[PDB]
């Protein structure tokens, strides 16, 4: 049980790094929309940033949620650098998918999986 | 009548024109860069046909993809289709380009190249030699004498 | 050797009656709009079921809880098994209670108005490797199968 | 229903979606978003086409292999109408010319054609037809586009009492003729009020409609959600531009105000948010680039 | 020995013809569906029975390294011809 | 056993077999293990703790000299609990020798960057962070080196599926190339292969 | 067992410092580059003329992919899928059944063009020869799916190469 | 082929044939296997 640490000992730490990662998402936003020449606006960015955030909200693990931050901090660092195209920008909104059935009974008839 | 005759001579004057100076953007992906290089050797000398070596891909008449298209790279291979000016046609070049290929069930590899751009001949081999590389430019060459632009105009 | 008449004779798509009386092909939501406009009125004794031989438990219970929403107690099954006494109360009196392997274990095998040769070929099966490896006595009662 | 035509799959490149559609006029505007959003489900495709075989290039990486056949056809030939149909579940019709031509009047385009569309695909059997009018067609119009494209509407509805008649406004994407006319005008403000409706909103309308079965019969108008008049229109289309061919026809249309049908069913009644404008303009003005939205009314 | 379904199209030496009211015809359509028209069943059925004075007799198919494995064929059966596995030649002991 | 069989090299194998317990005897802070093969190449497994001062002494020391870093790779061993296995092979050109160093991670723990000893491995361990998302900490510049930008996953662990997740078509609606979920034309027919019968005695485990 | 490339130290007298000089100011090696192009000027080019002159080959080339026939008309496959188990790109796809003659064929021989790596393992693998990579090379096509073999397409290759195929497998079986 | 002619087999074709791709003449694929599952075809006659 006893682990060892990647940045953070505990869940503050953790937190707090996951809360300068939003600061940084937050900041970035505007430049992304503007340099990739985005068709979306800057809300609509920022709630694809506030829902990536909060789909990994059920972490109770500091290291998870270090790794996390790594990752989102690689994600930021290729978005801020030029070495995404407009293509992996716009993978987070996916467009061109259509939606899934939701409910149990267009999910019966569409096809055979749960 | 005489218009049809005259947009006959003209389209084959055009076609003639367009292919005995095809102009190739050469992709030079993977194995089969090599092989479009000894299409380009003196053996075979594509630039006996009018096929030049290496033209700029700001005035190139065909895209040859020589290699395995990653999806790392299917967009650099679209942007290069959308900024190649018109008649552009894309040789689809050995079986990674065709179809995948040895790759065809890789978790980063674009299952031939007619996912991204449209596609005019699919040359196959792994790699195809470079004579049936040539063979290719020269069915491309017959695919652009038989072509009907103006005559199907004077019918629109 | 009986899979290749699993796609032989197949039910594929949903068929209701036609203004003809002949079963047409039809979507899923055509036929269960069509039962449940039936079901809907039905109450009480007016809607049964009978299970089929092949039908698992979850479906028993998927039919079981769809007609006890109706309140319709009545679902059965093809195969008689009486209910007098205690009936399907108890497990114990309609279950091979001693095992296919207490075959092993027994001694004297008494057998009733069965064919358990083509009924429960492997339970047949068992019998014959305690008839020859523990000199099992059987005895039958009913016709004078092999 | 045939064991080849079910739909399998989860409804991707790969799958089957049941739909063997043969579309009338793929090749324009409203055929390349349509073919692209039936191959994107694994639709099989026929594309008659009656231009170049290069200028079908684009249409090939819409489908899976064998998705999408090619054939050529001819609109004064009812043969090569029946060899495109008579595998088809559905026809969508959207054969259509902004100007009259030698060859093709607007009675060729509108009228004698999508006559012959409808009744080689009564009488091969096809179970859908899709025609697509304008939404402006009326017989007393000022213009020829729209007499002839109402006559059309009404044969089509005689000769194919099933089709699903589409009614659009006016219809903006990247390679429009709306908002791109006024973008390369560089005619006029006048009391012209319009709706104009979204491709893609167009597109999944065409689909919702192949898709249900009550749109059998039914005629749709489909409207954008929020009515503009032409004046700060052309204005809003010049400031997303970043600015300070034609024919006659065209400018009757372009002064015809988008007529308001409340009785017929629109988008929503397939299950289609109608896109506004001003979500959608600068995706189709950004290349006119060497903004306050416009009042509705 | 290749036969024509009721819509006019050509039936494969497996036998594969499509339904009438199957759409995948559709590909055929301005094109033609590629049939072998030399059934391999009906080639074999053209050879001649090899009659021999022997119980058992082998074969490879002809052209020693060129054809097929080597089997044994035996011929005690004299209701049936005896067939090669590989080749399909059939043989018969002449007693 | 003359023509068909590999000859064994004993000279090697003496050899090998010393110089693990000299680095056993030298180091046994980190090394669990010392093993050589029946070819003739040394392992030295080693707890990950002392990623750092093993390296730099066989770099450093003056019997040792590996002074090359041929390759440094991840192994996914998923029955074991410490997953992933980081495999160091060196090279020294003083002594004409190879040696393995071997160590372990799971997904969580960090693997200390070896970049300080041998620049080589500024790409390698990176590759084990695209691959495998084995972090190393330290790392001069550790990010994605050969999949896609917006690649999700590390695709050579083996519970990652051979083809992905995504792949990429060009859309003509949005103008752009898009990512979907996966479907294939073709399933990748999976091939069971393995024989019922065992192939080598001597590898044969103890049972349960 | 070593060379020193580059190790040469100049000479310093006035010879060879004047010679130097001369190289810089007069162009020397310059002159030897452009004679060199100059003699490749006047050599006969290597340039064969297709389509009317071909590249030289051997009856081991693997090219387009055929199914062979006996010298009766039965063709060779019985159908034991040994050259899809042993293809390292999986592209061929085999059913089997027996036909109404009791025989060991195939109903489905599929060989996608588009995966194959044309590496000739499936006709080593087969044991009699049934499956040959022939001769061919130049079978490009306009579409992709005209690439995806099916069986009838794979017999018509062998019907259609069958005279060049046998006389290759002639001149090369002794090496298998 | 003047001087060592090939071996004559009945099977090949006497008929050479170029590359018939981009014509009506050319190679279209499609499964070679009849159907697998079999449909329960209902009664055509009425049921009461
Ligand atoms: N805003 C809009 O565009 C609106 C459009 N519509 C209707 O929707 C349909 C599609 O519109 P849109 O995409 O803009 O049209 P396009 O002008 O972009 O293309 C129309 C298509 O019809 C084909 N076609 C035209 N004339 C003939 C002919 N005589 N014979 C054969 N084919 C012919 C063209 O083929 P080819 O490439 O060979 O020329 C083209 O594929 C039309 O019927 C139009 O009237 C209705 C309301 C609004
Ligand atoms: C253009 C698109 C941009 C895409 C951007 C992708 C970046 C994704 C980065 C994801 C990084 C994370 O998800 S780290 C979050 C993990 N944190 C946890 O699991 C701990 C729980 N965290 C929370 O509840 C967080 O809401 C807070 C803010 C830390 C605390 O909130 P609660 O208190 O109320
Ligand atoms: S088709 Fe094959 S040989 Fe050609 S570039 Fe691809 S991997 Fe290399
Ligand atoms: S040549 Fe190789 S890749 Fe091609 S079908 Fe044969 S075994 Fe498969
Ligand atoms: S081609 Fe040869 S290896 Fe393949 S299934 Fe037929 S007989 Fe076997
Ligand atoms: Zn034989």
């Amino acid at each position: 049980t006893s682990v060892k640490p990647i940045f953070s000992r505990d869940m503050n730490e953790a937190k707090r790094r996951v809360r300068e990662l939003y600061r940084a998402w937050y900041r970035e936003v505007p430049n992304t929309v503007h340099l990739f020449q985005l068709d979306i606006s800057v809300k609509q960015g920022r709630d694809k940033v506030r829902e990536m955030f909060k789909k990994n909200a059920h972490v109770t693990d500091p290291r998870v949620v270090d790794l996390l931050v790594i990752k989102g901090k690689m994600e930021l660092e290729e978005t801020i650098n030029v070495w995404k195209q407009r293509t992996h920008v716009m993978r987070f909104f996916h467009e061109t998918e259509a939606p899934r059935p939701k409910d149990f009974l267009s999910k019966f008839y569409v096809g055979h999986d749960p | 009548s005489r218009g049809e005759y005259v947009v006959a001579k003209l389209d084959d004057l055009i076609n003639w024109a367009r292919r005995s100076s095809l102009w190739p953007m050469t992709f030079g992906l993977a194995c089969c860069a090599v092989e479009m290089m000894h299409m380009a050797a003196p053996r075979y000398d594509m630039d006996r046909f009018g096929v030049v070596f290496r033209a700029s891909p700001r005035q190139s008449d065909v895209m040859i993809v020589a290699g395995t298209l990653t999806n790392k790279m299917a967009p650099a291979l679209r942007k290069v289709y959308d900024q190649m000016p018109e008649p552009r046609y894309v040789v689809s070049m050995g079986s990674c380009a065709n179809g995948g290929g040895y790759y065809h069930y890789s978790y980063s590899v674009v299952r031939g190249c007619d996912r991204i751009v449209p596609v005019d001949i699919y040359v196959p081999g792994c790699p195809p030699t470079a004579e049936a590389l040539l063979y290719g430019i020269l069915q491309l060459q017959k695919k652009i004498k038989r072509e009907k632009r103006l005559r199907i105009w004077y019918r629109r | 050797f009986a899979y290749d008449g699993l796609k032989r004779q197949r039910l594929t798509e949903p068929m209701v009656r036609n203004e003809k009386g002949l079963l047409t092909h039809t979507t899923w939501e055509d036929a269960l709009s069509r039962v449940a406009g039936m079901l809907q009125s039905c109450q009480g004794n007016d809607v049964a079921a009978i299970a089929g031989g092949l039908v698992d438990a979850e479906a028993l219970i998927a039919l079981k809880d769809l007609l006890n929403r109706v309140d319709s107690d009545t679902l059965c099954t093809e195969e008689v098994f009486p209910t007098a006494g205690a009936g399907t109360d108890l497990r114990s009196n309609y279950l091979l209670n001693t095992t296919i392997a207490g075959v092993e274990e027994a001694d004297v095998v008494l057998l009733v108005g069965t064919n358990p040769r083509f009924e429960a070929p492997l339970f047949n099966a068992r019998i014959r490797k305690s008839w020859l490896h523990n000199d099992l006595k059987v005895a039958l009662i009913g016709s004078p199968v092999d | 229903l045939h064991h080849a035509v079910i739909p399998h799959g989860k409804g991707g490149r790969s799958s089957v979606s049941g739909i063997v559609a043969t579309v009338f006029g793929a090749t324009g505007f409203l055929g390349r978003y349509l073919v692209n959003h039936l191959g994107r489900m694994g639709s099989q495709v026929i594309v008659p086409y009656r231009c170049e075989p290069y200028d079908t290039m684009h249409l090939r990486p819409m489908g899976d292999l064998g998705q999408i056949i090619f054939m050529d056809w001819n609109g004064r030939d009812k043969d090569s109408i029946r060899r495109a149909v008579e595998h088809s579940n559905v026809v969508i019709n959207l054969v259509g010319r902004e100007w009259e031509t030698k060859n093709f009047d607007f009675e060729d385009v509108f009228v004698k054609i999508p006559q012959a569309i409808a009744q080689v695909s009564k009488e091969a059997g096809v179970e859908k037809f899709i025609h697509i009018s304008h939404l402006n067609a009326d017989i007393k119009s000022s213009s020829k586009y729209l007499r002839n494209k109402a006559v059309g509407e009404k044969e089509v509805r005689e000769t194919f009492p099933e089709a699903t008649i589409i009614k659009p406004a006016d219809i903006f994407g990247r390679e429009d003729r709306f908002l791109n006319y006024f973008a390369n005008i560089r005619s006029l403000g006048k009391k012209t009020v319009k709706q104009p409706v979204y491709i893609v909103d167009v597109t999944k309308g065409i689909i919702n409609a192949i898709k249900d079965p009550d749109a059998r019969g039914k005629t749709f108008a489909f409207v954008g959600p929020n009515r503009y008049l032409l004046f700060d229109l052309v204005q809003y289309v010049f400031a997303v531009a970043h600015r300070p061919w034609t024919t006659r026809d065209k400018v009757e249309r372009i002064h015809t105000t988008d007529r308001t049908l409340p009785h017929l069913p629109g988008l929503e009644d397939l299950g289609v948010q109608a896109t506004p404008l001003e979500l959608k303009a600068i995706e189709v003005l950004r290349r006119h680039r060497t903004v306050q939205p416009a009042k509705t009314v | 020995g290749v036969r024509t379904s009721p819509t006019g199209e050509k039936v494969t030496h497996t036998g594969q013809v499509y339904d009438d009211e199957d759409y995948r015809r559709v590909r055929f359509v301005g094109r033609q569906k590629e049939v072998n028209e030399n059934f391999a069943i009906d080639l074999i059925a053209e050879q001649p029975v090899s009659q021999v004075g022997s119980r058992v007799i082998s074969c490879d198919g002809g052209g020693g390294a060129l054809g097929h494995p080597r089997v044994y064929i035996n011929l005690d059966k004299e209701t049936k011809t005896g067939t090669c596995g590989y080749c399909g030649l059939q043989f018969r002991q002449q007693h | 056993t003359r023509p068909t069989v590999r000859p064994r090299n004993d000279v090697a194998h003496k050899q090998l077999s010393a110089f693990g317990e000299y680095v056993a005897e030298i180091l046994p802070k980190y090394v669990q293990q010392v093993q050589v093969s029946c070819f003739s190449e040394l392992e030295i497994c080693i707890h990950p703790d002392g990623v750092i001062p093993v390296l730099t002494f066989l770099r450093d020391h003056s019997n040792a000299q590996f002074k090359s870093l041929a390759d440094l790779t991840a192994v996914d061993i998923p029955t074991r609990q410490n997953r992933f296995e980081i495999v160091y092979n060196l090279l020294s050109l003083r002594f004409n020798s190879r040696i393995r160093v071997k160590t372990y991670t799971d997904e969580l723990t960090p693997v200390e960057s070896s970049v300080s000893v041998y620049k080589a491995a500024n790409w390698y361990e990176r590759e084990i962070w695209d691959m495998f998302g084995v972090f190393f900490a330290n790392h001069p510049d550790l990010r994605r080196i050969l999949t896609d930008y917006g690649f999700e996953g590390h695709p050579f662990r083996k519970d990652f599926p051979l083809s992905g997740y995504v792949e990429l078509r060009y859309d003509d609606e949005v103008k752009r190339v898009v990512a979907e979920p996966v479907e294939l034309a073709q399933e990748f027919r999976k091939f069971d292969l393995n024989s019922p019968w065992e192939a080598f005695p001597a590898y044969r485990q103890p049972p349960e | 067992t070593y060379k020193y490339v580059n190790l040469r130290e100049p000479s310093m007298d006035m010879k060879s410092v004047t010679d130097r000089a001369a190289q810089t100011l007069l162009w020397t090696e310059l002159i030897r580059g452009l004679g060199m192009t100059l003699s490749y000027l006047f050599r006969e080019p290597a340039t064969i003329n297709y389509p009317f002159e071909k590249g030289p080959l051997s009856p081991r080339f693997r090219g387009e992919h055929a199914l062979r026939r006996y010298p009766s008309g039965e063709e060779r496959c019985i159908a034991c899928k040994l050259c899809e188990a042993v293809c390292p790109a999986q592209a061929i796809t085999i059913e089997a059944e027996p036909r109404a003659d009791g025989s060991r064929r195939t109903t489905r021989y599929d060989i996608d063009m588009t995966k194959c790596i044309y590496c000739g393992f499936c006709q080593e693998a087969c044991p009699v020869d049934a499956i040959v990579e022939g001769p061919n090379f130049e079978f490009s096509t306009e579409t992709h799916e005209e690439l995806l073999y099916n069986k009838e397409k794979l017999l018509n290759n062998g019907d259609k190469w069958e005279a060049e195929i046998a006389a290759n497998i002639q001149a090369d079986y002794l090496y298998r | 082929p003047t001087v060592k002619p090939p071996t004559a087999r009945k099977f090949i074709w006497t008929n050479h044939k170029f590359n018939l791709s981009g014509t009506p003449q050319q190679y279209v694929p499609y499964s070679t296997t009849r159907k697998k599952i079999q449909e329960w075809v209902p009664p055509s006659t009425p049921y009461k």
